[PDB]
């Protein structure tokens, strides 16, 4: 039916978790980074991080725990995944031989269960007792790590809290004990459990609950000898041990939340705080010795060190370095000084490292007309927003990325050739009086202008300004800024044509946001006509309702106003003016046209194929998907074939079913493949980063869409013929039984489509690494994986396949990336 | 003041999909901003006596007239009618004598729904039950039934997409309460037939294909629930017992006024509920999984089978919502607030601009039906999204 | 700032010559010594059969 070949581009980037451990041996200090399905593993030297291995796991790492039990030389690695594949690694290593081995594998998953709001939580214990999962709504699993025994029982504990924002285990306890801040009607408090193996039971705490603040989210554990636990909410710090209670209000903390926090000193008295803003903090716990040598707590004191990336993970390495971890920008190799800068700032960058998520949209040009892809990317969030320019080539050919950063948050882009410049909305925050909190390229242009439109808070709210920016294509630099209303949002982006006009235009679709309604109830299709170094506004429309997506269809303009598909003509006096009307949707987000073809997906119906009648001037509902998946994304790959990204990090391609006899069964697209990608798609787009010369045409895959996902990955997606699936798919089988996996996760559970709804194992898709693993792995297990395989050598005649023979296939294979 | 408009969600969605584990809720939320804002009332409605729809939402079962004929229906989605309202800005569609409202409740429900198949189960006399319909974890089939006197009582299972009966057991001599699923549980393909008369727990794995196969057949029993595939509730009178039929022992008794019997209710009304088996990511809600469940039900067994809809609207961990009419007719419409503003939201009414009133929403679609019976009169309206563009 | 002196070293070498990886392929088949397996009843029947005892 569909054969698809789904291969990856670009390895995820974005940073999701950052541990330290003596891991390699008892001598090593590693640093391991956890890149959504990758696993790097860098050893500390004189030179920095040297890069010692890089493991793909079959599922998301959620948890990244290195603990040493008794009895170990060194520290063993636990991992829970996505699908909840749980997995205790060790790293052996044989003098030239590193052997990742799976000291213990398992799944964890309950099928009854809600998943919690906070996500999954896993905390080990100090003395290395047990692992703790908070994974539902009031369960707690308890995984014992017992020696003797064959088999890791894991059983629930009834969690009597049911809404739980953090947990951790205390030091100093000589039983296992939890300490949790869980929110009620009440509030929020504090409060500590004990965990009973045998009786598998909390039993009462150490010390008792607490109100705390009503932002309280943060748990830190303080080992001995301080004991206790210090609760980190937006306005306070409060530190709780038995009686002992200490609690600051640090004015310079409230303005924004502290979303990380890592442990500088091994005995806690010093701690690193992460904040949204980006900044950096040093939180201070000030130790007072009695007359019977026992130290106690005596003040809390927290310090700014300056700034930093968005942090997503925080982590002290040695000698006053810290690897910042961040997920909406590049992650960071810092140093902390004695002495402030010039800029009164303790922090001093040393290292960066590249993340190119999340990637909010993406376009193909051929900027230097070679005939080569280039893929310019709205990357980042806040400060750290940027354009990045993606090329493939030689500095072996890989991905070389260039970075124009806006320091504001670029929403969507398109490409004008004829005025040689980009479009990108971008949206920045300013503090109601409203000022901007830090320079940014809406406000450094060479020139601007403010809406004029007269077509249509508290003091301290943050209030999003929006802006047009035409950005040169050589120098990228910001030739003009175009503020747009008070309230105003843009959220589509269009370049194109309209109707006899021979003019170029841009064209944008805005909304009116207020806090309290739920849904915009007017909006604005602007068209812009950027000439002469000025951007004028050509024309205006106001339609009910925000502009969602709009795609130039056939010299017209389609656009989704709401749950409405409207269809504009560019008349003699250059205005837009209404055609015809689809209404049947519930929300309009994503627009794909090819010929007379409309696909569109919507929030929760899944996709919907429509066509324009040109002897009617009306619409026409050719077919639809009846299976409900909240898109993220849709493509049409074929005439036939419709691909679609949906919420759970899954990949599916509809078919429109010509082969049905009635009417009513073409009504429907039929799921002709699933797939389990583990990323969410944001953008789809047709092209290539590679040559397309003539004699490119022996590959066997026809097409080629690349998707640009929230974690930096870029991936491509082609069709294959009848023949070559088959060929793959054994290939598929037989490399499922020569490659083991680390933590023995099965591929085809890994890759088997899996949503809030429905399970079902991968059809129609190839999966591309795996493939191109069968290129790596040694001669003899080549042997064994080509042996008394049938392959058509291309004499019309089916022959014992040879090593060769698929290898030159495989190499063929990996020339469409 | 917190950023409620969907659109703040939207671009929220696109540059961070949250921690692990969270992207349910990160779409779950949505629901707070796209709900049933309309109601047509009075819509024309074909002789057949709805029921409900299927655990995936596809489809929509109803018994004709002639109560031994089963209509399935195809869910069209709750955009089915949106070109219809267009210009009638407003909350409601008031009854009235223009000519465009007419053909609106003339033309709704063959809108909203397809007719698909009209499948003739009944036989020797027997009918259909009204209120006996339960769904197979695949959702590929449906079991329907039909019949203190006694009298030979029948169980069909019926393929969906197809239309065509699989299978039927029969018994001559049974006594079932097959109103309400009372009398019959699913579980994990695992279904009991609960035979009062007969004092008798009969027990059948379903196939994927749709067939049934003898498991086993086991103060007096009133009614049943199935804790597993390894445990039985059976109720006394009350007394309860959980009981093991593989290893045919009782593992506990309760009576019911007991105290630790209610703990244990507080801590695993959702393990009795089973609320979205058909899945294998769960979303339930119960006082033994949500704050202000709890908050309700302290403030103020055993459970029917697939009694508890689905429907993220109902979720008390989104919208604020009185308890006392949808968990006679409502004397005042239902309001729907969010739960982080405390906003109103959607108001609901089932009545015209004592009676029995029911309440049917979809599993997971911004869109309900809500039913008005009386002695011998049915009226029908249609609450769902709407937007004048 | 008195708060900076004396941060945590573990060798004085690291990082001291700073200047601004192999995909591992997995073949030999090393049986696990354990297996992570969950209570297959559910903490309600489990708690029932607990309180049985």
């Amino acid at each position: 039916q569909s054969y698809n070949y789904v291969v990856t581009a670009q390895k995820p980037t974005a940073v999701n978790g950052c541990v330290t451990g003596h891991f390699t041996s008892a001598e090593d200090l590693n640093l391991l980074i956890a890149k959504n399905t990758r696993l790097e593993i860098y050893v500390v030297t004189a030179e920095g991080l040297r890069p010692v291995k890089e493991v793909g796991m079959y599922g998301k790492i959620a948890v990244m725990e290195l603990f040493r039990p008794k009895g170990e030389s060194k520290d063993l690695l636990f991992i829970l995944t996505a699908k909840y594949n749980a997995c205790i690694l060790e790293y052996k290593q044989s003098g030239e031989s590193i052997d990742i081995i799976t000291r213990a594998h398992g799944n964890v998953q309950d099928r009854i269960g809600r998943p919690s709001e906070t996500g999954i939580i896993g905390i080990i214990d100090p003395e290395c007792r047990m692992i703790g999962l908070r994974l539902y709504d009031g369960l707690f699993k308890v995984i014992p790590l017992d020696r003797d025994n064959k088999e890791l029982k894991a059983f629930n504990i009834r969690l009597e809290e049911l809404h739980v924002i953090d947990v951790k285990f205390l030091y100093g306890c000589q039983a296992p004990t939890i300490c949790f801040v869980y929110q009620d009607p009440q509030g929020r408090h504090v409060k500590t459990y004990e965990v009973s193996l045998r009786e598998k039971e909390f039993n009462k705490g150490p010390w008792k609950q607490e109100n705390v603040e009503a932002e309280a989210s943060m748990v830190i554990a303080v080992p001995e000898p301080f004991g206790g636990a210090i609760i980190i909410g937006q306005e306070s710090i409060t530190y709780h041990n038995g009686d002992k209670y200490l609690a600051i209000a640090p004015p310079i903390i409230k303005q924004s939340t502290i979303v990380c926090h890592n442990r500088v000193d091994p005995n806690g008295s010093r701690y690193l705080l992460g904040d949204m803003e980006g900044r950096l903090f040093m939180l201070l716990l000030e130790k007072e010795e009695q007359m019977d040598g026992t130290v106690t707590l005596k003040d809390l004191r927290v310090e700014l060190l300056g700034e930093t990336s968005i942090a997503e993970c925080l982590t002290y390495l040695d000698n006053g370095v810290v690897f910042v971890g961040s997920r909406l920008g590049d992650s960071q190799l810092v140093k902390l000084n004695v002495d402030s800068n010039e800029q009164g700032s303790y922090v001093v960058a040393m290292e960066t490292f590249t993340n190119l998520g999340p990637i909010v949209d993406m376009c193909v040009v051929d900027l230097e007309r070679q005939g080569q892809g280039q893929l310019v990317t709205c990357s980042g969030a806040f400060k750290e927003g940027s354009l990045r320019i993606i090329r493939n080539g030689i500095g072996i050919q890989k991905l070389h990325i260039r970075t124009v950063p806006l320091y504001e948050s670029p929403r969507k882009i398109c490409y004008q050739e004829v005025s040689q410049c980009f479009g990108v909305l971008s949206s920045r925050i300013e503090v109601q009086d409203t000022t901007a909190l830090r320079p940014s390229a809406s406000t450094q242009a060479l020139s601007s202008s403010v809406s004029s439109s007269k077509l249509f808070t508290s003091f301290g709210e943050e209030v999003e300004v929006h802006n047009l920016l035409i950005i040169d294509q050589h120098t990228f630099e910001v030739l003009h800024a175009h503020q747009f209303l008070q309230n105003e949002y843009a959220l589509s982006l269009v370049s194109c044509k309209l109707g006899k006009d021979p003019n170029t235009y841009f064209i944008v679709g805005t909304a009116m946001v207020y806090p309290e309604e739920a849904e915009p109830k007017q909006g604005r299709i602007v068209v812009f006509q950027y000439s002469d170094g000025k951007l004028q506004t050509v024309a205006e429309k106001e339609v009910k309702g925000a502009v969602y997506s709009m795609v130039e269809f056939n010299g017209k303009l389609l656009a989704s106003i709401n749950s409405t598909v409207r269809l504009y003509e560019w008349t003699t006096e250059k205005e837009l003016r209404t055609e015809c009307n689809h209404y049947n949707n519930i929300m309009a987000l994503y627009l794909k046209t090819k010929g007379d073809f409309i696909l569109v997906g919507d929030l929760m119906r899944s996709v919907l194929l429509l066509a324009y009648k040109p002897m009617e001037g009306n619409f026409e509902e050719i077919a639809r998907d009846f299976n409900p998946n909240w898109m993220s994304a849709v493509e049409i790959l074929d005439d036939d074939n419709f691909l679609g990204a949906e919420n759970a990090f899954n990949l599916f391609v509809c078919q429109k079913d010509s082969a049905a006899t009635t009417d009513e069964e073409r009504q429907h697209l039929q799921e002709v493949g699933l797939f389990h990608l583990g990323e969410f798609v944001n953008v789809f787009c047709h092209g290539s980063l590679v040559m397309q010369n003539l004699g490119e045409t022996s590959t066997p895959t026809q097409g080629s869409v690349l998707f640009g996902t929230v974690n930096g990955m870029i991936g491509l997606v082609t069709s294959l013929s009848e023949s070559w699936y088959n060929l793959l798919l054994d290939m598929q089988n037989r490399l499922n039984k020569v490659i083991k996996s680390v933590g023995k996760i099965e591929h085809s559970f890994w890759r088997s489509f899996h949503t809030e709804r429905k399970t079902e194992p991968a059809t129609g898709f190839i999966d591309g690494d795996l493939i191109e693993s069968f290129l790596d792995i040694s001669r003899p297990k080549m042997q064994e994986v080509v042996a008394n395989l049938q392959y058509d050598d291309g004499s019309g005649m089916k022959r014992e396949a040879t090593a060769d023979d698929l290898i030159k296939v495989v190499e063929e294979l990996t020339r469409i990336h | 003041i917190q950023n409620q408009n969907v659109i703040h969600r939207l671009e929220r969605r696109r540059i961070s999909s949250g921690k692990a584990g969270t992207h349910w809720h990160q779409v779950r939320v949505f629901h707070q901003n796209v709900f049933p804002n309309f109601t047509v009332v009075n819509v024309e409605k074909p002789p057949c006596f709805l029921r409900k729809f299927s655990p995936d939402g596809r489809y929509f079962i109803a018994f004709s007239s002639d109560q031994t004929s089963l209509e399935i229906y195809e869910y069209q989605g709750c955009q089915a009618a949106e070109d219809l309202l267009q210009g009638y800005e407003g909350e409601i569609l008031s009854n009235g004598n223009d000519q465009r409202s007419v053909n609106i409740r003339g033309r709704l429900f063959e809108r909203f729904f397809v007719l698909l198949h009209i499948t003739n189960v009944a036989a020797n006399g027997e009918h259909l039950n009204r209120e006996c319909s339960l769904f197979t974890d695949d959702c590929r089939c449906v079991i329907v039934g039909s019949a203190s006197p006694l009298e030979d009582y029948s169980l069909h299972i019926i393929d969906l997409h197809t239309g065509r009966l699989c299978d039927t057991r029969t018994f001559k001599c049974d006594k079932v309460v097959l109103s309400h699923n009372q009398g019959l549980y699913l579980y994990k393909n695992i279904l009991a037939i609960l035979s009062v008369q007969q004092q008798t727990i009969h027990v059948f794995q379903v196939t994927p294909e749709g067939t049934f196969i003898d498991v086993r057949t086991i103060l007096r029993m009133w009614k049943m629930q199935l804790l597993d595939e390894n445990h039985l509730f059976i109720k006394y009178t009350s007394f309860f017992v959980v009981y093991n039929m593989v290893t045919t022992e009782v593992i506990a008794v309760f009576e019911n006024t007991s105290d630790e019997l209610l703990e244990l209710f507080e801590n695993f009304c959702d393990l009795f509920r089973n609320a979205t088996l058909h899945s294998e990511v769960q979303f339930p809600c119960s006082a033994s999984s949500n704050n202000f469940a709890r908050q309700i039900q302290r403030r103020f067994l055993p459970i029917s089978a697939q009694s508890y809809s689905g429907s993220p609207y109902l979720d008390l961990s989104l919208f604020s919502y009185d308890d006392k009419w949808v968990s006679t007719c409502g004397d005042h419409p239902i309001r729907f607030y969010a739960r982080d503003s405390g906003l109103l939201k959607f108001e609901i009414q089932a009545g015209l601009l004592r009676r029995l009133v029911a309440f049917t929403f979809h599993p997971f679609e911004p869109f309900a039906i809500s039913v008005q019976r009386t002695n011998a009169e049915y009226v029908v309206n249609f609450h769902m999204r709407h937007c004048c563009t | 700032a008195d708060f900076l002196k004396g941060l945590p070293v573990y060798n004085k070498s690291n990082f001291s010559r700073f200047h601004a990886p192999s995909v591992y392929l997995p073949t030999r088949e090393y049986p696990s010594e354990q297996i992570i397996v969950t209570e297959k009843t559910n903490i309600l029947l489990r708690y029932l059969h607990q309180q049985w005892d």
